[PDB]
């Protein structure tokens, strides 16, 4: 009726998901942008559509920090104007200053480390198992569960679907 | 104790006694202790650091040229031999190595060195070495940049 019903937005949907957790590490290949390598960036950077809404309500709610590895210098700019075609940067979410570029996969586990999020996001394998002992949650993007996760190492197909439904 | 102060004002004097350009280095001696001081630093050019500015608080003991100061950062800084959480320095002229030649404006271009040089063994940030030690130079100083605009540039 007017007081027996329910439902929720999508900004308390992904904050439910992300329990309370306010400051987050998400790289960029596959999982924000469309480009699945370093190589691609070279030539391009696609924010993907599908990631913006679940993406805007992170930054409202948390501290972000995004971060790639690249090959040169080129492949950052074109990262960071292709985050600001999609409006990934706004007042009171995420700033250009935080996000990160490295050169090698690896990397990432040091910025990820030293940030010390409540929230991890990739799709290595390996950053995952390695982060787990360290980050008290993750989300690891890939088309297949690992026949082998850590359990606090949560898997789904794409951000917008762990965190932009229940 | 008096030899400390004789000491102390010929650098009060030289940090008093200079326009210099490019003042990389400003030494600020206390309105009350002689023996408490604040540097401000210029991050060195061609490095991560450059465009910040950061803070360096000196103890200085009474037995001082005769015994180190205790300096430390803090600016926040990611850097292999500076401790994040503390900004203690892990620099040997102010532990085994010091000696009365140096001096607080010499320490602090020590400190400049050390920034623009960092040394990935040794380390009190071990994030900031690996990086360095795995050969993410691009990391490193992604990174190290970024702490600088969010934490050294006011």
């Amino acid at each position: 009726q007017f007081f027996q019903p329910v439902k929720p937005t999508l900004g308390q949907i992904v904050r439910q998901k992300l329990s309370e957790g306010r400051k987050v590490t998400c790289r960029l290949l596959g999982v924000i942008l469309e480009e699945t390598s370093p190589e691609e960036l070279q030539k391009q950077a696609t924010v993907r559509s599908s990631v913006l809404e679940v993406l805007l309500e992170i930054t409202k709610y948390s501290d972000l920090y995004l971060m790639e590895r690249v090959l040169d210098d080129e492949s950052e700019a074109k990262v960071l104007q292709a985050l600001e075609n999609a409006g990934v940067f706004t007042s009171g979410g995420l700033v250009k200053d935080k996000v990160l570029f490295c050169s090698t996969e690896i990397g990432r586990t040091s910025f990820v480390r030293q940030l010390e999020p409540d929230w991890h996001i990739d799709t290595n394998p390996e950053i995952s198992t390695q982060l787990a002992r360290f980050i008290k949650y993750q989300l690891h993007v890939a088309t297949v569960k690992p026949e082998r996760t850590a359990p606090n190492v949560f898997t789904s197909q794409s951000i917008e679907q762990f965190f932009g439904s229940v | 104790m008096q030899a400390s102060r004789a000491r102390l004002f010929k650098e009060y004097k030289e940090v008093q006694r200079e326009k210099v350009a490019d003042p990389d280095i400003q030494l600020i001696c206390d309105d009350t202790n002689i023996f408490k001081w604040t540097a401000l630093i210029k991050g060195p050019s061609e490095t991560p650091y450059e465009g910040g500015v950061f803070q360096l608080a000196f103890s200085v003991p009474e037995p001082y040229p005769l015994q180190p100061p205790q300096v430390r950062f803090l600016t926040k800084i990611f850097h292999p031999n500076v401790h994040f959480k503390t900004g203690e320095i892990c620099l040997d002229i102010l532990k085994n190595a010091w000696s009365p030649a140096w001096t607080l404006q010499s320490v602090c271009r020590a400190i400049i060195a050390l920034m623009a040089h960092p040394e990935p063994d040794s380390p009190l940030n071990c994030d900031s070495g690996n990086l360095l030690r795995s050969g993410d130079v691009r990391g490193f100083n992604s990174m190290a940049q970024m702490y600088t605009r969010l934490a050294a540039m006011p």
